[PDB]
């Protein structure tokens, strides 16, 4: 089953975040990232934007 | 208080559903239009609802729809939900 | 040493490469950022064999993934452990064939093949000791069904000594998704029958129908599908990388499975495979893994493997086991099914035995079979070739851009005598 | 990196392309200002509406289409619109008097003049993209200066682009309505010099879905703007596949290798499941094998068409939303098992079939409801044969006592231009009857 | 995975279904407005879910009257059915078989084959078709015979099963109905697979003595049906010692293709002021349904020998005390069996309790039975129809209303010979060898 | 070794089974997550016999479970020790037969066989040394009476030298609960005497008169039958699975019952029985059990054992005893009795002893009696299907579906000149 009723409802509710990684090599450190998150079925998704 | 706006396939009367238009909606806007008296009356027209050309009368605008449908929407259920109980429906004395 | 890379082209190819990857990965446990996290120490000691080493520590895989169009890369740029490609490998083009065979063998592929024959030379002599290349391709796309046989015979020209292996999804009438899937099928085979010393054949009506009533799963996926194409990719290769009872590398497969030059195509099959609800009900047994493993429904093909004979019969198992169990299994079905056998070549049962089972499972078997029952694809397709060439059906396409009807009366006249020449050995006897 | 250019002609061209333009701003986001909303000041990722767009390096973006007329009543309406800050002021091209259902007028008289400002704007275009997938031409055939303009392009670019390809969105006559009465005329003319000239016609008749409104939409006085707004739909989702993520994808390129089997027959039929308005949507579970059965329903078309009396050559669907491969191999060995629609001999695989992950859009105050599965199909088979038969005899009718000519011949026309059309016609009557045998 | 099909045609046919189809919604919780209260594939029997929320009943309706199709459309079950499944036509029959079957309903015959294809293809274990039609009405009969007849050749061996309501022997409410029901009992004798007496005045003098109703209505014989109706398909859709099924009638029921007329009655019939003061045995509940007053036929078992009967009992019976009672029933002299037929009772059990509506007359019961048998004493009714028919065809009366509408004048004679050779084939079996 | 598998069909074999594996299961200790509990060694030296192993080290009942209808089997699942089952061992049709021969038999269960055969002669295979097979089934459904015994007859097809065990329910004329009861039963009883090697009738009514009169509780079930069934099934084989002074296989009852090959329908019953309010008072003793083995009520068939003569007899204690007092209550019985024994073949009961009594029983008794009283209930199923069959009623459902009246006197003509031979050697004198 997929709780259809909760994509109808929450479509056009989506999350835009700015994050940073942490991460153990140094070479991307710096680099920032833009995040999405989908709450109509819970879906994550990551953007990687180059200067 | 019936329930405002009726099934698609409704054989019957829906007042004045010939004399003043209604062209363009599904059906069931149609119907409630009519049973919630939004519309005109009568052969003539003051001056601000004249002039407004489809593509001017609609066609246009942005989410003010998404307020007023929404706002149709609520009413409408809010209106239905005004049954309930564990006894069915009083249909032994409706037929 | 003896390593190979990967070599993937068009959206089918690196779909596959996609999780093929993964599941290496995953079976050498390397992080998504190239960070070894390993338990166990044979792990590393053969992991040049797909994996190169850099400065810090991390390695990348020797993939090189083209394309006409840049989206499909893009998107798998996207995929978990999408990171570990180096990015040089990427080659794009800028107009796409559409799903066209000239525009993807003969004036936008020969052009761009340049640079990806400059990298893929570049990667063959840089290695140690080079054993051969594995391709994977889709029959049903028009720029991997020029381009990729067109790299195909452009490596053999160059590396005739070296081993060839294909992975070649061809289309079936059934999962029928382009209604030009038999010519660009057929004009790709032309140029694969030649050149490619090894091809198997994947099926995607055939994967579908496992994933329906082996798995019992409702919902079937392009992931299930490529999960199952990778796991049976690894289980060819899984060998070579782990020690075992009896090793035999893709030399010796070659040597003991084609016994003449032009009857290189194949049909394969995992096991085991099973639901959730019966993973705890079914036991681990040999005699289990054979029945299942010989199951005509369980091949990895819509081909009907009961409707010929097979020429040959390769296995490789996964796990610690003893070797008189698997020999005895395998007499007591050779002598068990006689009659879907030939008869004037006794003992065509090859087997191979890995102490290394997969993660996650105890014990693991890989089949590949060489019979006649191949036959029926090509005669279908062959069928439906001349059906929508009588009319001249779509050939104006293919006539605009340098590539003429003799070609493919060429073509249809090679695949016919392909089919009766495979079949002649059918009704062969002693 | 990949674009698509988009060419509307006549007052149907233009409120088509319209109408198919909200329905893009609505998908993409696009607010009626150009900017995303204010609220939303991320961004900066997920580059698909350059399909349609162009940046303007900070804020709005632009159309990639342009409108044509030579009656300026509707570029003014548009310029006055809600609209009038999205579209470039000197891309809505203009003219000063109307060829009033003339092609003569069209073809040979006035729209020479304004040609060449449509070709400037079409190079300033091209010269910006890089990637272009193609051109699309929506044009009302049944009025003069939309078929004389549309004609002119199509020839002109032709030889301007050479092999670039072109997908036309035609508008044909009724079978037996009309609004006006001398269109047999110039739509054979714009016919014949479309044949050599489009690489893909599609079919976009009235009644077909005047039916379909009134049968699915359960609409009793529909306008012209539903129409519109099913048209729109139907192309968005057509183009859906070349700016979402799909699993099977198909490019405006891999159309008429697998829809056109020799180069004059390239005219395609199009139908679209399923059509269902709110209040009885939501009451059934919308099967992708019963919507891919009334996509093929003869009564589901857009085209007054019967594909019973003709002979089936190759057909197209595509999905968005979603669907399941193997549901949807299901149900086309269903479609192959059914006896009344058969395949011919001479093509035994007939089905192009792609998947999309975005379900379509809905749209404020449209008539279909938000649903997670839809499939259109574009056809290619020998019914088609019917409406150029009707046609031909609308046209032999006037042509046999020669009415309404002067109206041609006193506008440039020389009297015998008719001719080659009419063999024109013809010819392409028994090419289509030639290859609906079998061998 | 098993599903059937109802079909409801004319005044008594939807509003049949009204009553068959709130039993059914009330006994499976589902809610009027069609969605679940909330809390096992049990309601795929008769209802198909839409993937999230409310359910689709798996039934039509026909007429061409729409004032029924407007009142059911705008009761309490407006968001219940799909719209476009009440096919309701412009102009009625008016009790004129011909034009029912001739004229106007061949224009509607298409539209309700095409939902009827539309519905079928969601179902994958199809069991059967359902139908209720009153015959002694024009359009109900001649729509029924039309569609009994496309169906019989558009699927064929599929079964399909009528509750007809022939009229009472003396209590009518038209006077042309005699050459309609004898035309619809033409048409249907060889393309109905089982047919279903249901005769007012019997379940009238059920409710007078039983109910204890002085002034009842149809909705009370509509709501009798219904649990009629429910008794005898619980069996698909609840557990059960001993099932049967829809195909376990015509392998027990019919012995010969011609003989398919079948008759049914039911116990206990008691209302709540005394439903509890009786422990309510199987056995004498068992000894009342086969009491011949208590029949929901005008007919009398007594007259007539008896072919095969089947019980269905729902509750807590025991087979010990079914076995117990078919004994006495076999024992008792009053009642006797064809001679080659040594055993001709089939037995069914059920778990599930039949419920109990609220506004309603019966009570709540822990024991229910409904037989449905063949015997040769019915008979009668053809007889007398046979002669009601006579009295009119001699003078030729009411039959320019039938020539008028496309019908030809020797239409009647067939049916007539027909009605004849049925009877003759009654007394040919009715006898010992 | 000398192992058997159980295979049922139709609601009443599925019923049956699932009391058996019940009873099976509480005696050998096993859980119902098929983990062993037991208590004694005994119990897991021969639990081969009816228990394969799986991974994990649980137990699984090799039983094949197949119906037209999936109801039963969906209903047993969730029943207890329903989870012990292998889902694979589960077919089921989707149509159903309406309890129909014709249906059965000829048109979908011959096109449905082909997995149920092909998974029991995988089990068959898979055994060390096949014994033989057990069916348990009913006469009055016409699915079981139609699959069972073509299963029957396509086995013995491929095992000629292997055992066939039949549990036959036959339906009685008293408790009827189909109108189409003696068709199939004559059409399955006919199919039957020709391939079974051995055949046991219940019925229904008898073991209704033995909850009613000896155990005396009020309201008899189905469980209570199926509990008895189970008791007297169990009883048989507990000897080959248990050691004990004198073992006798089921091949050696074969032999030392069945005198002709044609002569092999028994009637069985099981001793003791008592109530629950009468368990104090009786003392077990050898004396006590005899006098109840050979009492007439105590039979598990309405047929009257004094109504004829007894062809030959045997018994199977359960328990520690000693064998001159069960030899000398052998000898006492058949002398006291001379007359309802045939007096051509002298000492005509075989006893065995095993010292493994039944879980909560010091001593238990299994008797098996092949005798010419049983003619009887042939007799009247006969008089039955020739009065329902002169008058051609209820019989255009059999021959539209491929069959016609001439198998149908056939097998009248093959049961009346069975019942006649069966009652020749009563009448045969010394
Ligand atoms: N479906 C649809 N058809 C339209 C629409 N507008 C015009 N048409 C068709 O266009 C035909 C006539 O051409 P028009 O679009 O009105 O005008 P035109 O093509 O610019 O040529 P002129 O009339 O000379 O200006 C009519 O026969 C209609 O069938 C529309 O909004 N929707
Ligand atoms: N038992 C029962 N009989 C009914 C009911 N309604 C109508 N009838 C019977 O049907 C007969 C007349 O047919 P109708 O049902 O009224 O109408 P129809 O069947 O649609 O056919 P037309 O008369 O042509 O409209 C009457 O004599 C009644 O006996 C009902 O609700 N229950
Ligand atoms: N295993 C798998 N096969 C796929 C997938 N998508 C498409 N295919 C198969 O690939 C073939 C089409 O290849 P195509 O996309 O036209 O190749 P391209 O032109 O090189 O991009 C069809 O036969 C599909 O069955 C997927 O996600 N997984
Ligand atoms: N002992 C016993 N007998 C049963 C049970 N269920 C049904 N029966 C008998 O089986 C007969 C009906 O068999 P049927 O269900 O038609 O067999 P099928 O057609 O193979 O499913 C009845 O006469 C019952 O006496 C049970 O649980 N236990
Ligand atoms: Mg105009």
């Amino acid at each position: 089953r997929k709780d259809i009723n909760k994509m109808y409802t929450q479509d056009q509710y989506i999350l835009r975040f700015e994050g940073k990684l942490i991460s153990q090599n140094k070479e991307d450190n710096h680099r920032k990232f833009i995040i999405s998150f989908f709450c109509g079925d819970d879906t994550i998704m990551v953007y990687e934007t180059a200067d | 208080n019936q329930a405002k706006s009726h099934i698609p396939g409704y054989a019957g009367y829906i007042p004045g559903i010939r004399s003043e238009n209604m062209y363009g909606k599904t059906y069931g806007k149609i119907t409630y239009m009519s049973v919630t008296n939004q519309h005109h009356k009568g052969p003539d027209l003051p001056p601000d609802l004249r002039y407004t050309s489809t593509v001017k009368g609609e066609f246009t605008d942005q989410k003010g729809v998404k307020k007023q449908e929404l706002l149709r929407q609520a009413v409408i259920e809010e209106a239905k939900i005004t049954s309930s109980g564990y006894g069915s429906s009083p249909l032994r004395t409706k037929y | 040493m003896r390593e190979i890379v990967h070599i993937q082209g068009g959206q089918c190819g690196n779909q596959i490469g996609a999780k093929f990857w993964e599941v290496i990965s995953d079976e050498h446990g390397i992080d998504p950022t190239g960070t070894y996290h390993g338990d166990s120490d044979l792990q590393l000691e053969r992991i040049n064999v797909y994996y190169n080493e850099a400065t810090g520590g991390r390695y990348v895989p020797r993939a090189i993934l083209m394309d006409l169009e840049p989206g499909t890369m893009d998107s798998v740029r996207a995929g978990p452990f999408g990171q570990l490609f180096r990015p040089d490998n990427f080659v794009f083009g800028q107009t796409g064939a559409g799903n066209n065979w000239a525009k993807g063998h003969y004036t936008e592929g020969a052009e761009l093949i340049d640079s990806v024959l400059d990298v893929v030379r570049k990667e063959a002599e840089g290695c140690d000791c080079l054993q051969g290349f594995q391709i994977t391709h889709s029959l049903g796309g028009g720029t991997g069904s020029g381009m990729g046989t067109l790299l195909i015979s452009k490596v053999r020209e160059e590396y005739p000594d070296r081993i060839m292996e294909t992975f070649s999804v061809v289309p079936s009438p059934k999962v029928s998704d382009t209604v030009v899937e038999p010519y660009n099928a057929t004009l790709s085979v032309h140029q694969l029958v030649e050149n490619a010393d090894e091809c198997m054949v994947i099926d995607n009506e055939a994967l579908y129908d496992i994933c329906f009533r082996t798995l019992k799963l409702t919902t079937p996926t392009y992931g299930d599908l490529n999960h199952l194409v990778s796991a049976a990719m690894s289980g060819v290769t899984c060998c070579l990388r782990f020690p075992g009872q009896l090793n035999s590398d893709l030399r010796k497969l070659a040597v003991n499975l084609i016994p003449f030059p032009r009857l290189h195509f194949f049909m394969i099959g995992f096991a085991p495979l099973t639901s959730r609800g019966s993973q705890q009900y079914r036991a681990l047994t040999v005699p289990e893994l054979t029945q299942q493993m010989f199951d005509a429904k369980n091949m990895m093909c819509a081909a009907d493997p009961r409707h010929g004979r097979y020429l040959t019969a390769s296995a490789l198992f996964r796990g610690r086991m003893s070797t008189k169990e698997v020999d005895e299994q395998m007499l007591n079905v050779q002598n068990k099914n006689s009659s879907y056998f030939v008869e004037w070549i006794p003992n065509n049962i090859k087997s191979s035995i890995c102490d290394i089972p997969p993660k996650g499972l105890k014990m693991a078997v890989t089949f590949v079979g060489n019979s006649t029952a191949i036959q029926e694809m090509f005669k279908r397709v062959a069928e439906q070739f001349t059906a929508m060439f009588r009319r001249k059906a779509f050939l104006h396409w293919y006539t605009g851009e340098g590539m003429d009807e003799m070609e493919f009366t060429e073509a249809e006249s090679n695949m016919n005598d392909l089919v009766s020449e495979y079949q002649q050995y059918q009704d062969a006897t002693a | 990196m990949r674009e698509v250019i988009s060419i509307h002609v006549g007052q149907g061209g233009i409120q088509v392309g319209n109408a198919c333009w909200e329905l893009f701003c609505l998908e993409h986001g696009i607010q009626p200002d150009g900017q995303m909303p204010s609220d939303k000041t991320i961004g900066g990722g997920d580059d698909a509406f350059n399909t349609f767009f162009s940046e303007t390096g900070a804020g709005k973006h632009v159309p990639r289409a342009v409108f044509l007329d030579l009656e300026p009543t509707v570029i003014d309406e548009v310029r006055t619109g809600t609209y009038r800050q999205l579209f470039h002021p000197e891309q809505l091209i203009s003219g000063k008097e109307d060829a009033a259902n003339n092609f003569a007028r069209g073809h040979y008289t006035i729209g020479k003049e304004i040609v060449d400002l449509c070709l400037d704007r079409i190079r300033k275009l091209a010269d910006n993209c890089t990637g272009l997938q193609g051109f699309l031409v929506f044009n009302s055939v049944g009025g003069g200066t939309g078929s004389g303009l549309g004609s002119l392009l199509l020839e002109r670019l032709s030889v301007d682009y050479g092999k670039k390809s072109k997908l036309g969105f035609t508008i044909y006559p009724s079978p037996q309505v009309s609004t006006a009465v001398v269109e047999p005329y110039n739509s054979i003319l714009s016919t014949h010099s479309l044949l050599e000239h489009t690489d893909v016609a599609v079919m976009l008749d009235n009644e077909a879905i005047y039916d379909i409104c009134r049968r699915n939409l359960d609409i009793e006085r529909p306008t012209y703007t539903n129409l519109n707004r099913l048209i729109a739909q139907v192309i968005s989702s057509l183009t859906a596949s070349l700016r979402f993520d799909g699993a099977l994808n198909v490019d405006i390129t891999e159309f008429q290798t697998n829809l056109v089997p020799y180069p004059r027959i390239h005219f395609m039929l199009s139908s679209y499941a399923p059509i269902i308005s709110a209040e009885k949507a939501y009451h059934e579970q919308l099967s992708v094998a019963e919507i891919t059965n009334s996509a093929f329903e003869p009564a589901n078309m857009m085209a007054k068409c019967d594909p019973r009396h003709g002979k089936y050559m190759a057909c197209s669907m595509m999905y968005r939303g979603d669907v399941v491969p193997k549901d949807v191999n299901a149900s086309i060995a269903t479609i192959k098992t059914k006896r009344t629609i058969q395949f011919v001999d001479w093509c035994p695989t007939g089905f192009k079939v792609g998947i999309n992950y975005q379900p379509p859009t809905v749209v404020p105050g449209g008539d279909l409801a938000k649903v997670m599965r839809a499939v259109c199909m574009i056809s290619n088979s020998t019914a088609i044969a019917e409406v150029f038969s009707r046609l031909d005899h609308k046209f032999d009718l006037m042509y046999a006592k020669r009415a309404f000519v002067h109206w041609y011949v006193g506008e440039g026309m020389e009297e015998g231009e008719f001719s080659e059309a009419r063999e024109d016609l013809a010819a392409l009557e028994k090419d289509y009857e030639e290859v609906g045998i079998e061998t």
